[PDB]
RNA sequence: UUACGACCAGGGCUACACACGUGCUACAAUGGCGCAUACAAAGAGAAGCGACCUCGCGAGAGCAAGCGGACCUCAUAAAGUGCGUCGUAGUCCGGAUUGGAGUCUGCAACUCGACUCCAUGAAGUCGGAAUCGCUAGUAAUCGUGGAUCAGAAUGCCACGG
RNA sequence: UCCUCCUAAAGAGUAACGGAGGAGCACGAAGGUUGGCUAAUCCUGGUCGGACAUCAGGAGGUUAGUGCAAUGGCAUAAGCC
């Protein structure tokens, strides 16, 4: 969807996540960018992503590796 | 006259009987009369029993009606299940393809109700 | 008929082999195919039975014998006496020649087929079935019908419990999940 | 009172070319009509030339002789 | 049998498409060339085409060459 | 007026038991789908318009001349006409809604873009009380263009048949 | 006025403005015979179809039925065809 060649991803986020492999399991990651996508070597670990106002935690799976953080955040609230 | 589900209907064009199958359309439906060579003006009521056969083994190279909707629900079902943003509109019977709310979308609801 | 002549002396002899028999009767063996449906909404009209019992006659080459209400229910708006259903008891080579023509010619004809479900046994070795669509056979024009009549198949055997009662139909190639 | 149904295909009866003929007589020679939806029709005439067996040609009881009668599609009659 | 109350049972030639000549007696006073049997039975290939649903990861890599 | 000002990132203005206004596509045969074939006006273009060629089923991707423009590009106009199929069906009408693949603009398309391919095929079979526009190249119908604009029109402003 | 049960004291009968319900009919088959048959209810399995419809096999054994009350009976059926 985004374009044939070159997903489109974050820099501050990447280097946090080879880092939370550097150091395994540990607290959730606070996070913003909800314009990132997920990969592969990201699974078991839990990312505080913003859905506006706070930090709506996660436990990521196999499946959510051709999606972005975003969706797993729903922006508002109903009934 | 039968072809991977059903062919229910005779007594028309072949690149249009075709059609009742659940995963070809009108453009499917060419190719695979251009493959077989069968000309479209033909009639399935007239058509030779040498040539259905050439016609069922087509849809042979292409998912059809029967696993295609296993295909389909297993995947709405995967999103389901995943709680995603697509998801939790199919759980709900809400748009998922950033259309309108405020007045809209009658297709995905239903009739009205006060 | 043409599965009979096998059954006497092969289907003998792959279960007194593998299940451990001395006797060619403590093999199990199959004796009536019931077969019926009940059309439930014949309330508005009698020809909803009148056409429907020449279904199971145009399946089984035997006239069906109608069923009724054995109690009056309140819910379902029924009382003692209304032809609710017709019902066909298969015996002999009929049944062995229904037997043929369903494992065959039938059974790969329904619709979304990821073969057939094996936990719908009674304590007793006995098989039900449904087809939910009886335009499976090749006995139904498509022109004929007005409705999406189903049936129920209840195989009915000398088995002394269940787990044999796979057996004896998977000896018969029964497309068993 | 009456219980009205769906609502029936545009066209119920259509029959060109339909001429149907009893031994001596004639019934109808060369018949070319059309009935529509939500349409009233009158049948009138003499004794016995033909009314009864007109809707017996309609609901298909006997056979025309040639000229074929197509029936409408949602009937409920 | 009740002498002629059940319909006709005529002896039919079940010819299926691919071979699999048959023969048989049935109650449609017709013959007929059909489509497959229980011999040519799709039974196992679509058994086995069940894995098509599942994964995300290998989807990934073929769409990742940057 | 050490915050009713200033900077940053994420979200919202895109919600949804419903009610109203204004429009678009239609419920088909004065038509839909195919094949070849016609007759215009007006306008825009330099971190722009983009040939020809090649490749891609298609959006388009590569190379790439020309034009500050009566010079080159957007620019193939569509209704029309000629032949063929459809024979009044929820249909070869309807093109909503969902599932897959993709193309692009843009740091970034999930909340929230447009377009394309394959599939799916929903209401809808002329609309209650009631109400609207219009007197001649007008009404009705057919396409074209422009501004805003990185991208984004069923609107607006123009132009012809 | 007539029928059934209790009071009514283990034969019959036995009262009260004592305690509870019914009848003023129906049926040319719902009668006579000759054949044949056996329910309620729950469990398990099965298309729609469900707490309860039709179907299959298990437990159970008359807890069912009887043209209409109650009592007594009824499988040799007095029930069903
Ligand atoms: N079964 C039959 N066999 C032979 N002739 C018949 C039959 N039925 C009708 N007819 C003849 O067909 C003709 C038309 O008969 P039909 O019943 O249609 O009459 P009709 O037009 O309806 O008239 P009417 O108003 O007198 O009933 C008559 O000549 C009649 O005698
Ligand atoms: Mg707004
Ligand atoms: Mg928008
Ligand atoms: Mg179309
Ligand atoms: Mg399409
Ligand atoms: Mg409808
Ligand atoms: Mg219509
Ligand atoms: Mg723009
Ligand atoms: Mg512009
Ligand atoms: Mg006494
Ligand atoms: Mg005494
Ligand atoms: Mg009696
Ligand atoms: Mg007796
Ligand atoms: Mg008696």
């Amino acid at each position: 969807r985004s374009l044939k060649k070159g997903p489109f991803i974050d820099l501050h986020l990447l280097k946090k996540v080879e880092k939370a492999v550097e150091s395994g399991d540990k607290k959730p990651l606070r996070t913003w960018s909800r314009r990132s996508t997920i990969f592969p070597n990201m699974i078991g670990l839990t990312i505080a992503v913003h859905n506006g106002r706070q930090h709506v935690p996660v436990f990521v799976t196999d499946e959510m590796v051709g999606h972005k953080l975003g969706e797993f955040a729903p922006t508002r609230t109903y009934r | 006259a039968r072809i991977a589900g059903i062919n229910i209907p005779d007594h028309k064009h072949a690149v249009i009987a075709l059609t009742s199958i659940y995963g070809v359309g009108k453009t499917r439906s060419k190719a695979i009369l251009a493959a077989a060579g069968i000309a479209e003006d033909v009639k399935i009521s007239e058509l030779s029993e040498g040539q259905i056969d050439t016609l069922r083994d087509e849809v042979a190279k292409f998912v059809v009606e029967g696993d295609l909707r296993r295909e389909i629900s297993m995947s709405i079902k995967r999103l389901m299940d995943l709680g995603c943003y697509r998801g939790l509109r199919h759980r709900r019977g809400l748009p998922v393809r950033g259309q309108r709310t405020k007045t809209n979308a009658r297709t995905r609801k239903g009739p009205r109700k006060p | 008929a043409k599965l009979h002549d096998y059954y006497k002396d092969e289907v003998v002899k792959k279960l007194m082999t593998e299940f451990n028999y001395n006797s060619v009767m403590q093999v199990p063996r199959v004796e009536k195919i019931t077969l019926n449906m009940g059309v439930g909404e014949a309330i508005a009209d009698k020809k909803l039975l009148d056409n429907a019992a020449a279904d199971l006659a145009a399946i089984s080459g035997q006239k069906p014998l109608i069923t009724k209400a054995r109690k009056s229910v309140a819910g379902f708006k029924i009382r003692q006496g209304y032809p609710i259903g017709c019902k066909v008891t298969l015996r002999g080579e009929r049944m062995w020649e229904f037997f043929e023509r369903l494992i065959t010619i039938a059974v790969p004809r329904i619709r979304d087929f990821r073969g057939l479900s094996a936990k719908s046994f009674d304590g007793r070795g006995n098989y039900s079935m449904g087809v939910r669509e009886q335009i499976i056979f090749p006995e139904i024009d498509y022109d004929k019908v007005d409705r999406v009549r189903g049936l129920d198949i209840t195989i009915t055997t000398t088995a002394k419990s269940d787990e044999e009662g796979r057996a004896l139909l998977a000896a018969f190639d029964f497309p068993f999940r | 009172q009456v219980e009205e149904a769906s609502r029936s295909g545009k066209i119920v009866f259509e029959m060109e070319d339909v001429c149907y003929q009893v031994n001596g007589k004639q019934l109808v020679k060369d018949f070319s009509a059309q009935v529509l939806r939500g349409d009233k029709i009158a049948l009138i005439g003499p004794n016995g030339c033909g009314k009864t067996t007109l809707l017996k040609l309609m609901l298909g009881q006997l056979q025309a002789d040639s000229g074929r009668i197509h029936v409408g599609t949602k009937l409920e009659v | 049998m009740k002498k002629d109350i059940h319909p006709k049972y005529e002896e039919i030639t079940a010819s299926c498409s691919c071979g699999n000549v048959m023969k048989i007696r049935s109650t449609v006073g017709h013959d007929l060339n059909l489509d497959v049997c229980s011999k040519c039975h799709p039974f196992f290939t679509g058994k086995q085409r069940d894995v098509a649903t599942g994964g995300r990861v290998d989807r990934f890599n073929k769409r990742f060459n940057i």
